[PDB]
């Protein structure tokens, strides 16, 4: 009856330490609709994250992008957290800079 | 542009 | 090239937490124009591509009108289909529905398109003709039956043939400097030993719109889809796309494998090996 999201965290241009960028956190592939995302800074919940709106795909799942203004240092880490009625807890993807 | 909806 | 103005229709009951919310967007191939949120502080049709906002009033003022209406009638529908399948008025559920048209090359229509769906499966379709309907379940032959009854399908396939097609080339004119330009995609292949005997290939395609592409591995010339690791075409937020492909190959014999791209940007396809430079 649901379906859970795939989760992709990424650059929207390839990474160079000290160059504004935006991290992206596209998760999509999950039913219902509601969901929970936050883009963590060396583990702390960015505030100032923007999503697109709600839409969805030919099979009915729903997608949405998350993504916040970043500069990429060599040391911090970055990731997203979801949440949705199909995980028993939130999941974490961390971000890598060659995925 | 949209089109109207039904009731189903 | 094809062209196609699509819109989506998401509406979720929440039973404890007001009446359903209703979420609409449209797009013109993979550029989303239009937005219209029941929630919103203030709920109207507003713009999300620079092309449409040249509007004129009549044309928010009259879509803010219709969606406000599509929402009144989403919540009878959602109401119905409890009855339909014979469930509690305690549970949260969705009404999903999209249409449009697609036109060839030539402008003219290619196909029209109307289908819904109901907590995430299928519920009803209009067929390609236009003219008659596939229902999903008995339930769905419910609605087929008052359809019929209300001649919808002929509603669907003047707007279909008439409206749909007729915005959606005004649309394609006003936007033409991106609506109708091809991004090709940057391309590279990455290489990162896995062990001392295998390393991963990665072929990137970044920046390219529209979001169809296809990626291939060849290995000796013949394709690698039971081996290949292909990410969902991502969206990279300043209107592309990104998507790469993977395969792990034994350490010595990365030439054997080529990585292949097609895309609509691409006067041919493109053949890329890693260049261990």
């Amino acid at each position: 009856i649901q379906r859970t999201p795939k989760i992709q965290v990424y650059s929207r241009h390839p990474a160079e330490n000290g160059k504004s960028n935006f991290l992206n956190c596209y998760v999509s592939g999950f039913h219902p609709s509601d969901i929970e995302v936050d883009l963590l800074k060396n583990g702390e919940r960015i505030e100032k994250v923007e999503h697109s709106d709600l839409s969805f795909s030919k099979d009915w799942s729903f997608y949405l992008l998350y993504y916040t203004e970043f500069t990429p240092t060599e040391k911090d880490e970055y990731a997203c957290r979801v949440n949705h009625v199909t995980l028993s807890q939130p999941k974490i993807v961390k971000w890598d800079r060659d995925m | 542009v949209s089109f109207i909806e039904f009731v189903i | 090239g094809s062209h196609s103005m699509r819109y989506f229709y998401t509406a979720m009951s929440r039973p404890g937490r007001g009446e359903p919310r209703f979420i609409a967007v449209g797009y013109v191939d993979d550029t989303q124009f239009v937005r219209f949120d029941s929630d919103a502080a203030s709920p109207r049709t507003e713009p999300r591509a620079p092309w449409i906002e040249q509007e004129g009033p009549e044309y928010w003022d009259g879509e803010t009108r219709n969606m406000k209406a599509s929402a009144q009638t989403y919540r009878e529908n959602l109401r119905i289909a409890l009855r339909y399948y014979n469930q509690s008025e305690a549970g949260s559920h969705i009404i999903q529905r999209m249409y449009g048209c697609d036109l060839g090359p030539d402008g003219r229509l290619l196909r029209g398109h109307d289908q819904s769906a109901y907590d995430g499966k299928d519920y009803i379709a209009l067929n390609e003709d236009l003219s008659s309907w596939t229902a999903a379940d008995t339930a769905a032959q419910i609605t087929q039956r008052k359809w019929e009854a209300a001649r919808v399908a002929e509603q669907l396939r003047a707007y279909l043939e008439g409206l749909c097609v007729e915005w959606l080339r005004r649309y394609l004119e006003n936007g033409k400097e991106t609506l109708q330009r091809a991004d090709p995609p940057k391309t590279h292949v990455t290489h990162h030993p896995v062990s001392d005997h295998e390393a991963t290939l990665r072929c990137w395609a970044l920046g390219f719109y529209p979001a169809e592409i296809t990626l291939t591995w060849q290995r000796d010339g013949e394709d690698q889809t039971q081996d290949t690791e292909l990410v969902e075409t991502r969206p990279a937020g300043d209107r592309t796309f990104q998507k790469w492909a993977a395969v792990v190959v034994p350490s010595g014999e990365e030439q054997r494998y080529t990585c292949h791209v097609q895309h609509e940007g691409l006067p041919k396809p493109l053949t890329l090996r890693w260049e261990p430079s």
